[PDB]
This record gives C-alpha cells, structure tokens and sequence, in this order.
C-alpha cells in the first residue's frame, strides 16, 4: 500500500514542471475514422499526431494546406474545433522474452487481462531489411510435421512459404501445426491474426495452450472489429516482435494470417483518403506494401550478429521464417493480391477444396506446389529418401485422366496406377498429431521398396500408423538415434528393413 | 442552439449549425415541423454535419429549423417489449398501446472485450436429418443460411424455429432486415395462434422502406438482445437468448445505396470502402459472453447465384456453421436444398461428435464427391464403360441424396405430406447401412421425401 | 482546399501592390470586398444568373464607391471570369499574412486567466522581440475558465503554462 | 492455475491506483478553484517572461 | 469548385492585372506553363488552328491538338 | 536559387522554386537535411516540380530546404566499378571502400540513331548443346528466360557468365531490378567463390525500396554496359559487352505504381499508358553498333502463367529468343531444362546458320513433336502394337531427349567439375549421325550426361 | 411452363378445396420426372419403377397445354 | 478457494483505500508541486474536502 | 381496364415513372374494399430507364452496370 504512494510521489515530483513551445493544428473533416488538420507545418510522414483526448493519430497525407491523419482509438470521441499536436516520435512496440504467451493488442497492449507487460525495450514498427552482404544461404531445415510438406514442399530457416488456396480448406490448420512442432527445435514462434472474429482467436488460443506450445507464442490480434488502421499495421508490429529474436542470434518464425484483409484494410484506408485505385479498386502501392514487410523476414551472417550484440553474442547466426496465408475466390489464383505475394514468397502450398471434399487431407496439390530453395532445406535422410515419392506422384499424375478406365490398359500403366494410388493414400495425416524425422523416414522408405504392394488400399492408414507405433515401441534406440542426428547409413537402412520386415512377419496390424 | 437544412439528395440531408453548438458523430436531430429524424453520419466542418433521414424524404423544403438531441437513438429495453412488434425507433406499431417500461439504451455500443471471450461446444440437435450429420449445430454458436433467391432460407429459418423455439426455455428475438410484410404479418399470426407470443420481442423494418429505416434496425433488433444477455434475476441464472435475422446482406446493400451520397469512392464491384469494417463492427456484438448466451440463425442472401460476390464472401468468416443452399438440388425436387458438400460447421471433428459420427459424415462425403467427379463421363460415354464399383457408387450416391429430402412439418402448406422430426441416431444408423450396401435391392425411389430408416422399407415393400 | 486555390491570386496582388507602393489601398479594397462578399443579402443579389462578369465588376465598383482603380477593376474583372468570385476572403487573409511577413511583424494572441495591467504586457512584448519580429500585435483575451497562467498563440506555435499541467499530470498518473 | 492466481493478484494492485490517482487529481482541482486570487497568477507569470 | 487552369499563373495574373491590351501579345505568340510526358501546354496562341505546326525557340516543332477556352495543347 | 517542399504524398514529392530558376526535367534534387535524392518528372507551372523518391521518404517534412544539381543522376564508370556492388546512385554497398574513380556518365541518354545499326548479325555460340542448336543467340540480341519452376535458373546465369569469360575476355554486368536478396547474395558468393568477380559488376534495387530504385536500377547496369563497350582500346575497336536484367517484369510494374499518383489515366489491365514508351525506351539501347556490342539476357516472369496481358507482350517485340524452362524436364534428370519444342529463336534461319544446322533443328523438331503425340497411344496399348515405323521414333526422340543433358563446369560437386563446352560443329556432327542412324544400336542411357559423340561411344563402349 | 422452377409461396391457400386437394405433388412429380428423364436417356436396364415415373411424367407433361383464348373453368 | 481468499483481500481493500485515501488527500498538496510554491502550502489553509 | 402507355419513343422518364402511375390508380380500388388487378409489362425495360436515368447522374454503378439502389427501385 506504501509501494505505490512513494511510485507516485517521486513521479509527481520528478516532472510536470517545464513549459514547451508546441506545433498545434485544429480538427476540420471527421469522418470514417479519418480526420484532417489545418496546420502542423513540421509534421511528418508517418509521425505519431496527439489529440486533445489522449487519442494518438497518424499522418500519411501531407497536402498542400491540409494534413489527413487515420486514428488510433475510435474516432466516435473527436468533434470538429479540437486541437492536435504533433510529438515527433514513430509507432513503437514493446520486444523482448517477455510477451511470450502473451496475447498482444495491434501495438502491444495486453488484452487477456493478465496484467502489464514488463518490457525492457521497445523498437520502431518501420524498419527495412538488412542489404544483401549481411545475408546467408538458407540451409537449416524447419520441420512442420506433414508427410507431404516436408517430403516435396521443404521449408527452411530464413525462407519466405506462401500458402494458398480456398476457403475453409486446412490454411489455419496448418500453420498452426507447424508451430505446435517447434516443441523441442527451441525457434520462437509468432501468431499474427488480422480480420478474424475474436472467437476464433480464442479457441486457437486455448488449442495452443492446451498442447502446450503458448510457453513460446506470441499472439497479436487485431479482430474484425478494430480500426482500419490496427488492422494494416499489425503484420509490422508482428514482424519487430519477430526480428527481436533474429538480430540477437536465435531463430524465429511468424505467420501472418490473411494477409488479403491487411490488403483490404489498407485499400478502405486508401481509398478514403482519395488516392487514386488501380486494379480492382486496390492502391497503385499495394506490391511495395506486402514487399517491405515479407522481405525482412531472412537469414542473417554471424557477422550482423556479432556486430548488432557489440561481441555478445559471437558464435551464432539468426534467421525468421514467414508462412503468409491468402485465400483465393474459387481457385482464381490471377487476381491481384495472390498475383503479386506469390512473386515475392519463395514458393507456395496450393490447398484444393476437391481433394479436401475427397478425403485427401491436408489437401496439398503437389502439382503446383514448389519450393526454391529445394533440397538443400532437408534433412540428409529425408532428402535421399524424398525422391521415390516425388516420382511416384509425378507418374501417377501425369495419366490420371485414364484413372477410371484401370480396366483397359497395359500392365505398366496399371502398376503405375496400383502404385501412385498407394502413395497418395501414404500422405493423408490427422490434426494436432505432428510426426518426427523418424517417423516420416520409417513410412517413405517401406512405400519406397515396395513393402506396401502387397496391401489393398483402403488399409493403408491402418498399416502406417500400426508400423510406426511398432517402431516407436521396439526400435526406440533407432528412433532416437534417426530423429536427433538425421544421418543415414548403410547401418540405418539395413536397421530400418529388419524392421520392417519382421512388422510384415510378425504384428498383422 | 439549433440548425437548418441546406441540401436534400434522396436520403442524405445535411444541416448547417452555429460554430459552437456542432453536435457529436452519432447523435439524434429532430426536423421542427415534421416527424422525421436525422442521424449524423460525418462531420464536414464549418459548422456542418452530414446525416441520413429515418423516415421518407418527400415534402422537405430547404430552410427548416432542425433542434439537436445531444444523444444517439435510444430504443426501450426490458421485459415490457415482449410480445410487441416494433420499428427502427423503438415505437410500438402493433397498436397496443406504449411500451411500459423506463429503460433506455443506445443502439451503437463497442463489442465485448476479447478478455470476456466465453466459447462452448454443447450440441444442439434439430432433428434435421443433413444438418444434424454434417453441420452440427453448437448452444451459443453463430449459424448461416447462404443461398440465392427462392432456394428456401426463410422456411428453413421457420423450421428451425419450430424445433427449437417452440422446446425452448427462453426468450428470444426476431429482427426482420429488409423483408416481406407478408412474412413478418405471418410470423406474428402464427406466434399469436400458438402461445409463445409472450417469449418473443419483433422488430420490423422492411423492403418498403427508406434505406436510413432498413440500415440502422438490425441494431436495435440485438440491442434488445444484447440486454436480455446481459441480465441477472436474483437467485436466478442468466436467460439463453436466441437470436433470429433475416438477410442480414439487406444490411450491407442499405449501405451500399447512400454511399456515394455521403461522398466517398466506389469498391470493387459497386460496394462502399468500408464493407469489412461496417459489417465487423455489427456482427461482433453478437457473440456470447461469460454472462448469458446468444444463439443466433441468420439468412444471408447471395446476388446472383455467387458466392463469391463480396458481401457473402466477406460473411463466411463470421459464423460458426454455414448451411449453403444450392439451386440445383432446389430445381431437382430435394428440399431441403442443403448442399452437402459445401456445408461445414466446426463441431465436426472426433474429440465432440464422436469416432462414428464423423467416419459416417466423412464417407458420406467421400461417396458424393466420388460421384459429383464420374458425372462428366456418364455424360460423354455412357454408363457402361464404367467398373463395377463407379457403378454401385453411383447408385449409391443417388440413393444418398435422395435420403437426404424430408418433410418440414411447415412445408405441409405447399405439398400436404405431414412432417417429420429424425433424430441423430436414427439417421446415423441409416446412413451406415446405406453405405454398407445393405440397402442395394432397395429402388431409389423409395428414398425420396422419408424420415428415418423404417419408412424407406415401409415404402419398398407398398411399390 | 479553399486555401489552395487563393494562392496565386493573392500572390499576384500582393506583389503588384508592393512594386507600386500602394500595398495599404490594396488591403483596405480588399477587407471591404471580402465584408461585401460576405454578406448573404448582396451575394445573393450577386449571383443571379442574367449578370455577366461586366455587370457583377460594376456591381463591386458601385459597393465599394471610392478607393477603387483600373487595377483594382482588372483583378475583379479575372476572377469573375473564372468564378473564383466566392473565394475572397481567402485571398484577404493570405494577402494580410503576406503583408505581415514583409514587414517582419508576427501577430501574437495571449490568453490569460485574469486581465493583464500594462507592465506585464509590455515585459511580454519585450520577451517576444526576442523572436526578432518588428513588432508583436498583443491581443490580450481573459478566460475564467482558466485558472491561472498565460497562453500565447503565433501562427501555429503556442507557449502553454496554464492548467493543461493538470492534464499533463493526469496522463502521467494513469 | 497458481499462475492465475498471481495474475489476480496483479490486477487488483494495479486496478486500484487508478482510482487512487483520479480521485487524488480531483482533490487538487478542487484546491486550485478554492484558490482564487491574482498574485499567484502575477508571480508566475513574471516568471515565465524570464524563462523564455 | 474546379481546380486551377493552366492560365492561372501568379505572373500571369500580375500581368493581367498590369493591362489587357496587345490582345495576348499579337496573338500568335505563346509561353510554356507545362511540361509532361511528351505534352506542352500553351498559354496564348489566339490564332492557333486546330492541326497547325508549332515551332519553338530550340528550334523543334509542335502540333496544336487541344485548343482549349485559355491554354493549348500540343 | 532552391526551393520547400510543399507536398508529400506517398512516394510523390512536389517542390516550388523560384519562376527565374526552375530545374529541367530528369535533373536531380538533393534534400539539405538527408540523404534522400530526388528526380524530377513533370513541371507544373508557378515554379513547380512533381518529383519521386530514391529513398526513404518517411521522416521528411514540408517547407524542408531543397538544392538542385542541374544535371540528370550520374554514376561512376570506368575500371574499378568491377566486382563491386552499388545501389541506383553509384553509392558502394559491399563495404569495401569508396569507389575509386572520376569519371561519371548520366544515367538518361537517347537511343543509337539508324546510321549507326551493326551492318550485319553475327553468331555467339556458348557450348549448351540445347542452346546453340535450337536456340541459337544473337551477338548483341536480346534473350528472355520464360517461366521455369524453383530450379537452377540462377544455375544457368552463372554458367552463361563462366562461359562467357572463360572463353571470351569480354566484361559482364548483373543489373538486379526487384530481385529477392537471398538470391542476389547467392549469386554474389558464387561469383565470389569461382574467382570470376573479377570481371563484373553489380546493381541493386532490393525489392523493399521506393520504385525509383527498382525503375533506376536498370538504367544505371545500362549505362555501365554502355561504357564498357565504348571504351575502345589498344586498336581502335570496343569490347563485347553482356548484360544482365534478373527480371525485367519487376521494371514494367515500378513504373505501374508511380503512373497514377503523377496524374495519369489508367491503360488496359491498369497499366501506365507509357508502358511502350518506356519498355522501348529501356529496351532500344541493347544493340551492336558499329564499334563494340552490347548482349542481353533477362529473365522475365508471366504473371499468373498468362502470356496475353500487355506485360510479356509488349516484351516480345524486342526479343530475338526465347529460352522456355520447364518443371518437368528437370524433374526427369536433365539438368539444364531447357524445353526443346517451345523454346523458340529468330535466330534460325537458313541464311544465318546455314543450311545443314537448320536441316538438323527441323527434323530434330519434327521427332521431338511427333513421339510427344505418341505419348497416349502408348500408354494405352504399349510399345508392341505400333508400327515398325513409329518405333524407331520413339528410340530416337528418347536418345534425343537424353543427349540434351548437359555436366555443369560451376557445380564442381556430384559431377566432378566437368567443363564440356562442346563446339557447334560437334553437336552438327552428332545429331546428324543420330537422326540418320549411325549411333542406332547404342543404348539410351549412354548418351547421359555427357559432351560430344566421343564421349557417349566411349561410355558405351567401358559399358 | 417449367415445373421445375416455379412455385407460388402462398401454395395451397389460394385456391379451392377441390383443386387444393386434388393437386398433390405434380409440380414436384414433374421436377423428378425432368430430371430422371435427362439422366436416363440411354438407361438400358430401365427397371419398373423408372419405366413407371417415365411414363407418367409424359402423360402429366402433354396433359396440361391449351390454347389461346381458351379458359377452362 | 481462491475465491475465499480474494473475498479477504478486497474485504481489506476498503481499508486499504481509507489508507490511501488519507495518502491521496496528503498528495493533493502536490497541487503546490504544480504550482512554483508562490503558495507553497495553500492547501494547509483549509483541508476539508471529503475523499473516501 | 385502364390503360397506361409508356412507349418506346418516350423519355426515359415517363418509362421510369409509368408503373408508379398504375399503382396509384389501381390503389384507389384496394383503399375502398374493392379488389383489384395490375400487371407490370416489362419491369426490365423500367430498370433499363432508370439505369439510363441515374448513369447521366454520374452515379457510379454496380453489377451490370446497374445503380446501386435498382433494388429499392
Ligand atoms: N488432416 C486433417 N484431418 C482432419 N481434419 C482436418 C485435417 N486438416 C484440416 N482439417 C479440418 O479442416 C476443417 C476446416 O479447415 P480449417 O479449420 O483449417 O479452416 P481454414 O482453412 O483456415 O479456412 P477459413 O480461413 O475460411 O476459416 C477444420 O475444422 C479441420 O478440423
Ligand atoms: N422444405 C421445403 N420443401 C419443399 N418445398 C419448399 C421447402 N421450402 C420452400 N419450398 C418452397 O421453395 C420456396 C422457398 O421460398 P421461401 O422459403 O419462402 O424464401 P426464400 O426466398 O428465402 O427462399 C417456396 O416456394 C416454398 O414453397
Ligand atoms: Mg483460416
Ligand atoms: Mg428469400
């Protein structure tokens, strides 16, 4: 009761003092969120404006006699004749491993009502990236769990994965999976949503609580009820959140979700402030929007590092890894916004609501699905073994128009068949259940050498999951000995086929 | 002080006050001589507000004094409007007299905090055979009815009122959007002949009206809602509260007409700018808090037969299940019209409907996706260059979506047959027969318009 | 927006009135012009649409009686022409502003809670000289909503002690 | 749940200074409009033509 | 309420305000205003015909395609 | 004798000078305060310039003290910009050091005139056995790299500049116009590790930059080139100088962004309405001239795999070839992926190449194109039930499609630092036995992976 | 007319008892009949029960056509 | 449980808020920190105003 | 039976209004407890009018080209 007096006691009496001379304005046009000043001759672009209320605005036209300025708060509060102030700052946020768990406002206001957030620093919202001599070659594997992704569609530390396709087909889903299994890599993880009733935003976080991967996972939230403004600015707060972790020599990784309502955010504050639309009513600048925030996400030398920490943090090297989200209006992948993120990303993970619909799920369409950086971003083991599956896939797909009529045709043609149907049915996985480098090498290698011929379709799933529980159960040494290295030799095969060769024998799952 | 008018474009007038005495964004004003009411909207400056007109604009002169209330339109609250049919202003057109009650609250409030976020999954069974198996519905979740025009929304909604409603332990609330009088004059007979009109609250501006009536009614139809919500009886637990809209598009597009009145730039198709942020701010009041309970069912039309329009596009994020109607099932006889593979719902997942539920759903699925992808070449070639499984899932598929048609017990008007109510397990048990092919020598005509299992054997056996 | 489109106007004025010395003529035709336009009775007899230009340029001769010129005449006659007729009394406030700022004199408002006597005036227009002004043109105003200290007000720069301290604290308590 | 506990624990103690602040800030409000009189304007204003 | 013309210059406007007579200055000689893209905008040219050939002092040539109420495009 | 900036909207600065000294158009402005420069686009009159940024544009105010130049943006030529790294403006961006020369050319200059085209069109041949054959480059042409998947197209760039320098000691420039940076530092430590940054040199506009750079970037990798092959040494006679744009798309789009804030009306799909204008203006500079030449390769991206938009289509208008990768072709083995039916040249002519190497190429087409349409047929039936004829077709075409494959000398790892470099001749030589039948008995997977004929009978042979 | 798509949402209400009760589901016989028709033209099994609603649908189908000026009663 | 416990914690807060309502009432003599001390202690002359 | 004519030559506006017309007259019938009968010829054509109406307004259009409030209309 006597620690809070002295607090206010020593604040009172430390400041409230002085007189400052101050550049003012008047309020003009209130409307939509958006107001206009006369004044302000020293204001500047991006400048965080005060008004009379305590509300904090942001100037982003400056005109000729008028300076147009979005609002922070809600503007239902501000009439016309108040006055405002420019401050001479830039929107800042909190960093640090201390909103980690944590459920963040647009601008790092705690919203769960678990008290204040003590962060010891805070950095600009508006950054640039580091230029190009500070970079590395992307090399580090990130594992998000999924028999397909990780086989075809690799990820590594530093890249920039897009993913894409319709409504209500597993985006949400799989983002979220691939931060559940950063469990025991030990990269941070950052959760952004944007435009999203607040329901959901709790159930996704009560699902992360519950497996327990919130004790790494920062959630920002910018809801479908919050200004404009909020929502255009929560990826870039998302992001210093993010980088926080880079530039001190740890790894991170951040997930933007629909970044078609940042767009359309930003296209209603746009619009509203009369520039004039382009294509499809969007600003002209929507692509320098999306690029300065996807390009930051990278992966940065030792060097940076040592020089960013001033020698503390010598040894090692960051990176941050970004999974943007966009949904397409009935597969129409040439519009807009999709048209120009899939330019940026290095690759994307095309979801296809027939294949979702047929039981195939996750959906990945592994025709048009790609990943730059490519074999380099994989394991040795998974990297060797990839191959076979890839192919597989290829042939069954390039003859699928023939699928109905197995009947009238050659013998190589039906093997083709028997078998590209197996391995497709080899991809299909559950929710929340990720699997380990072990498990993904155990199931590729026994549809590689042909252990599943001999075993009718519909039985398939049954047969994986009953292999790798007999594996998890006899072969924990192998197990572990696969997941903490990755290595593959002429040991680990011949282990792997024993193996399997005795499940075949002797288990009849 | 007060002020007058200067311009007058179809439902936008705009008045001109002292440069003191402004009033605030949302606030009321009152024309002297005549009846209407003015709601600001922007805030021009210089002594000028921009507003929109709650009533018809005809007969309005450039001049008139127009007095300021200094407070945003306040609609009665409480037990008093029960049973009571009311407009956009909270005033009695039932011709019952003035609603009893003192309380007052405003019709433009900030949605519930995120940290009073409360999210249940107690299901909630409706005896409709396709809505209990796919998209099962959730006591305090969000529900959409996507479909065109005439594909059957508003007969759904009044079926699902009759299963629920009618059993219902609570209040509830009606709030037509921009709709038929026909249907509101209906819907209030039908209440007033049964004896629950005591447990509902009716607010009606509909497609007769001017657009500043059909813009701000949705408010006042969950404003009530939102207090019956937000209510404690001592020694007494809150009240679950339902919920029912009808079009809530007719929302949106009563935005769409004054948007370029108010002066601002076009969207993409002909949409205002803020589409996203006017239908957030509104569907986020909806949800259920820690204190009380809020079911909602809302028709959500859809211009043109597209689902990708903007409108409905930009809604699907806002429900918990979307019940999607096509016009094609509707034109082929089966009603309901549910579209099987595009109705979706968040409760369907193993760890809530249980193991069996969702293996039954998700090869049901399986079985009419596999047909939906044969039907291009039966067209082409014929049916006979087919295998012996394309055919059996064929026939299988048909016999499904035959199954799937049921007599509403308010669709007897149109046809005659009584109607039926199925429960989960009866349908459950059906649909595991049917795909264990049990039901092979069963014709396919024997599925049509039929409750549970028995009567499709019943019938077999009468053809 | 209005501001905008009186700049070239009223920069045209300004130096045509300097470059033949009669800037004081200029100012006081141009505050009658503005009064004039003001006013709801004559700018409805003004705007009526049987006037050409010529007529409306004869109109403001007759208004104004005296104190009017060729030059005068010329610059109604351009912005009749182009309708910027209405905009006025823009181009007096920044044909002032402009007149003020050649003659290195700022205008300054101080607002106080309670009326100042001479002394304190004049020690406040001796501390402004040290923002090397010609002169300060103290308009002094009381407010008793106030409750003490002195606000002043040049152009867009104000110098506030006076209860905004309150304020100031509050935010830094809460 | 020990965590929310302490997470409570923190509310209240920071709920509470914000009434303490506010009502505080009133007190002083109130002591400013029951002093009325000049010279304190005097004084400080004669202090502020220095402090420029 | 449009936005400015080409013709409304402070310069041109002291000018004007100076005297009106030598109608435009002979009326076949003109002043740039604009420069764009391409695009001269004139201010002048009372004789321009619709098609003529313009010159300038660099010694390059126009084409009058826009004769507006106060400016002419070329 | 300098101007305030009085507007700043978005990237699109304006400035007001004095009437007296107004600067020209193209010149550049720098602000007193930073480091931002400016490039003036249009003049508005009252002594007013409508500029963009090469910068940061956040943290500038207006009424902010601006100083002309007089002169268009000049960067430093010469020979100590080689292996070095430099933004839009000349400045170093490796940290090397300051750049250390005098003489600067500006970054604007007009077009060759007609009098000065290269009298005739002469042959460069690189040693990719696909290239020089169905392909074939023009000396001081223009080469577009068309789609292709995540593959080693930045592989294929490094191999074209090994290739180029090892056997012809003319310079190169890489000109990255909106390009990813993990790529261009990629490529940067390639040419670092194989000891050829000797002999290039590099601009960047990052992609996260205002679109002045990525416009600007260009220009500047332009001008450099230009210098290079002007400079006449030792004889009398310039140098072949070759020329890297990693994506000429991004160009179009830099200036899409800017059209409309400069007060233009839109185009077609939304494009600026000097979108020829300025693709010839950029594109019309790449030619041989009567002393020295200037050679181009750019990869070029196809939004959304539509090559009718105007983007690529006012493109193919310079192009004298199109080199198509392709998903497929890599994915079976062959490494440098070229697509031999699509990729297309100019280039082959019989006047130009001769008449046996076109010969060659057409029958080799004629294979290729009639084995792709067998590909049905056998799937369905199998090899055994065609003709006689149509078999050895299939032989061919698979040997054909092998021998495209080529070992790449900058991998150095899994192939063994296998440098190949195949003459012309060799190839002719090669394809003319196989297509006739000489090499008919060899099995398929000898012609893997290897050079000249030498090669493959030498494999078959150990074999 | 297309008894496929269109419907009267008053139904039943608006016409007398004898026609309301005599009129049972043809508007919805004919829209399964339109459909079965189109998806059996080239059925060669034709089992008895679509042989029935296929020669029923025709004799509902030619029985409702009249002539202009022609009112029924 | 908890519950239990709070229901004490904030049974002692109105105590705690007499406390800091005495406090407060000593800090609204920082109306003199505001001020320049011209009446350094103003607030002593008559202290009556009534504050929880 | 009454008859209102809005022909193909009239202005745009007597097209638009015409259906209002009726509607009035026919409600003078329904007023008084007496039934009564009106059809609408070619309402597309009315939207076509009003389109036409509305587009020399400069009011930004919809789908089709049509005004926002062709609904309410
Ligand atoms: N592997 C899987 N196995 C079973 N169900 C899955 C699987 N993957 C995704 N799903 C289911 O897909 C359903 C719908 O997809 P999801 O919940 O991920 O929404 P979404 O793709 O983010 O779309 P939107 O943005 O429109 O909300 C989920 O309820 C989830 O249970
Ligand atoms: N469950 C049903 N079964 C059979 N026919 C139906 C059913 N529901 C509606 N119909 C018919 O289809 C149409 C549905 O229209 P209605 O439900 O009134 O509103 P909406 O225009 O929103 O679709 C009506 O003609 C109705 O008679
Ligand atoms: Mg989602
Ligand atoms: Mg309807």
């Amino acid at each position: 009761p006597s620690e809070i007096s002295a607090l206010i006691k020593q604040r009172i009496g430390d400041l409230d003092t002085s007189a400052t001379a101050k550049n003012e304005g008047t309020i003009v046009m209130v409307s939509d969120g958006i107001v206009r000043i006369h004044g302000l001759a020293d204001a500047m672009y991006g400048e965080m404006i005060e008004f009379d209320g305590g509300l904090f605005g942001m100037a982003l036209n400056l005109e000729q006699d008028s300076v147009g300025a979005v609002v922070l708060g809600n503007y239902l509060s501000l009439q016309e004749g108040q006055k405002a102030r420019c401050t001479g700052r830039v929107l800042e946020v909190p960093v640090g491993p201390e909103l980690l768990g944590r459920v963040v406002d647009a601008l790092g206001n705690p919203i769960d009502g678990k008290g204040p957030i003590d962060a010891k620093l805070t950095d600009a919202v508006e950054k640039v990236a580091p230029g190009v001599i500070w970079r590395q070659s992307v090399d580090q594997p990130v594992q998000t769990g999924y028999k397909s992704v990780d086989t075809m569609i690799p990820v590594g530390r530093g890249q920039r994965e897009l993913i894409i396709g319709d409504r209500q087909t597993g985006k949400t889903a799989m983002a979220i999976d691939a931060i559940i299994a950063q469990k025991n890599s030990g990269i941070k993880c950052v959760y952004v949503a944007i435009g999203q009733k607040q329901s959901t935003i709790a159930n996704v976080v009560r699902k992360l609580e519950e497996t327990g991967a919130m004790a790494y996972t920062t959630v920002v939230a910018a809801a479908a009820a919050d200004p404009a403004a909020m929502q255009y600015l929560a990826p870039y707060s998302g992001c210093t959140m993010g980088e926080y972790f880079r530039d001190r020599g740890e790894d991170a990784l951040i997930i933007y979700d629909d970044l078609s309502k940042q767009a359309v955010a930003y296209r209603q504050i746009s619009l509203l402030l009369r520039r004039p639309p382009g294509r499809e009513a969007y600003p002209g600048d929507v692509f320098y929007l999306h690029s300065r925030l996807l390009e930051r996400a990278s992966r940065v030398s030792a060097e940076y590092v040592e020089k960013f920490t001033n020698g503390a943090v010598t040894g090692k090297t960051g990176s941050l890894t970004a999974l943007p989200i966009i949904e397409t209006q009935a597969g129409d992948v040439s519009a807009f916004v999709p048209t120009n993120v899939i330019s940026i990303t290095d690759g994307q993970i095309f979801l296809e609501t027939s294949l979702f619909n047929a039981g195939i799920r996750p959906a990945v369409n592994a025709g048009i699905s790609v990943s730059r950086v490519g074999g380099s971003a994989q394991t040795k083991i998974i990297k060797k073994l990839s191959g076979g599956i890839r192919t597989a896939l290829a042939q069954y797909r390039e003859l699928a128009a023939f699928a109905q009529f197995a009947s009238d045709l050659d013998e190589a043609t039906r093997k083709q068949l028997e078998h590209g149907q197996r391995v497709t049915e080899l991809m299909k996985q559950k929710q929340y259940a990720p699997y380990s480098i072990a498990d993904q090498a155990v199931s590729v290698y026994a549809s590689n050498e042909g252990y599943m011929a001999d075993v009718e379709v519909k039985k398939i799933v049954d047969f994986d999951a009953a292999l790798i529980a007999y594996f998890r159960s006899e072969y924990a040494p192998l197990m572990k000995q696969i997941d903490e290295t990755g290595d593959y030799n002429k040991d680990i095969e011949a282990a792997i086929k024993a193996g399997i060769e005795s499940f075949k024998a002797t288990q009849t799952y | 002080s007060s002020g007058r008018i200067i311009q007058i474009i179809g439902a936008v007038i705009d008045v001109e006050f002292e440069r003191t005495s402004v009033p605030k964004i949302y606030d009321a004003l009152q024309v002297d001589g005549t009846e209407t009411t003015l709601e600001v909207q922007q805030q021009l400056g210089d002594g000028v507000v921009r507003t929109i007109a709650m009533g018809s604009t005809e007969g309005l002169k450039r001049g008139l004094t127009v007095t300021s209330t200094n407070a945003p339109i306040s609609v009665p609250v409480g037990t008093a409007t029960l049973g009571r049919i009311m407009d956009v202003l909270g005033r009695p057109i039932d011709e019952a007299g003035p609603v009893a009650t003192e309380e007052r609250l405003p019709i433009h409030r900030q949605a519930p905090s995120y940290a009073e976020q409360a999210a249940s999954t107690d299901l909630l069974e409706t005896g409709i055979k396709v809505i209990d198996l796919l998209c099962p519905f959730a006591k305090g979740g969000k529900v959409g009815l996507f479909g065109g025009a005439g594909v059957g929304k508003t007969v759904n909604m009044m079926e699902l009122i009759n299963n629920i409603a009618k059993a219902h332990s609570g209040l509830s609330v009606f709030a037509g959007v921009g709709e038929r009088t026909r249907e509101g004059n209906d819907f209030y007979h039908e209440m007033k002949d049964s004896n629950v009109l005591d447990k509902v609250a009716m607010v009606y501006g509909q497609m007769n009206e001017p657009p500043g009536n059909r813009l701000r009614v949705a408010l006042t139809g969950l404003t009530m809602a939102e207090y019956f919500r937000d209510e404690k009886d001592e020694n007494g637990k809150g009240r679950d509260v339902l919920l029912f809209v009808d079009n809530i598009y007719r929302y949106t597009l009563a935005g769409t007409e004054v948007s370029a009145l108010l002066g601002r730039m076009p969207s993409a198709v002909g949409y205002q700018p803020t589409l996203a942020e006017e239908m957030g701010v509104l569907q986020e009041r909806i949800t259920s808090t820690k204190s009380g309970s809020i079911t909602s069912i809302q028709a959500v039309y859809v211009p043109a037969d597209d689902l990708t329009d903007p409108s409905p596009a930009t809604t699907f994020a806002h429900l918990d299940a979307t019940v999607v109607l096509s016009r094609d099932i509707a034109s082929s006889g089966i009603y309901p019209a549910i579209d099987p593979l595009d109705s979706t719902s968040r409760q369907l997942d193993p760890l809530v409907v249980g193991q069996e539920h969702y293996e039954i759903a998700r090869a049901v699925q399986n079985v009419l996706q596999r047909y939906k992808e044969l039907k291009d070449i039966i067209a082409i070639l014929g049916m006979d260059e087919l295998a012996e499984e394309d055919k059996l899932v064929v026939y299988r598929a048909r016999k499904i979506q035959r199954f799937f048609s049921q007599p509403f017990h308010v669709a007897e008007v149109f046809t005659g047959a009584p109607g039926k109510l199925v429960p989960l397990k009866e349908t459950i048990r059906g649909f595991k027969g049917l795909l264990a092919g049990e039901y092979d020598h069963i014709p396919e005509q024997a599925f049509y318009m039929v409750g549970g299992i028995d009567e499709v054997i019943a019938k077999a056996e009468k053809l | 927006e209005l501001l905008t489109l009186a700049r070239p106007y009223a920069k045209a004025a300004f130096a045509y009135a300097s470059e033949q010395g009669a800037t004081d003529n200029w100012s006081n035709a141009l505050q009658v012009l503005s009064a004039a336009v003001q006013d709801e009775a004559f700018s409805a007899y003004l705007n009526r649409p049987e006037l050409t230009p010529a007529e409306q340029v004869k109109l403001f001769a007759k208004v104004l009686g005296e104190d009017q010129s060729q030059a005068v005449s010329n610059f109604l006659t351009l912005l009749a022409d182009n309708d910027r007729l209405v905009l006025l009394p823009e181009i007096a406030a920044e044909y002032e502003q402009l007149k003020s700022q050649n003659n290195n004199n700022v205008d300054v408002v101080i607002e106080s809670a309670f009326p100042l006597t001479a002394e304190q005036e004049q020690l406040l227009k001796s501390a402004l000289e040290k923002r090397f002004n010609s002169t300060v043109t103290v308009s002094v105003e009381v407010k008793p909503e106030l409750i003490a200290g002195v606000v002043i007000r040049a152009g867009d720069q104000v110098i506030d002690d006076s209860a905004l301290n309150k304020l100031e604290k509050m935010r830094t308590r809460l | 749940a020990k965590e929310a506990v302490d997470q409570e624990i923190n509310s209240a103690r920071e709920e509470l200074r914000q009434q303490v602040a506010a009502l505080a800030v009133t007190g002083a409000e109130k002591i400013l409009n029951q002093q009325v009189d000049a010279e304190a304007h005097n004084a400080m204003l004669s202090q502020l033509a220095a402090k420029l | 309420m449009q936005q400015l013309n080409p013709s409304e210059i402070s310069a041109l406007i002291k000018q004007r305000i100076g005297d009106l007579d030598t109608s435009a200055t002979a009326k076949n000689e003109g002043t740039i205003v604009m420069v764009s893209d391409g695009i001269v905008r004139i201010h002048g040219l009372a004789d321009a015909m619709y098609g003529e050939m313009i010159e300038f002092d660099g010694g390059l040539f126009g084409m009058a395609l826009n004769l507006e109420q106060d400016s002419v495009g070329a």
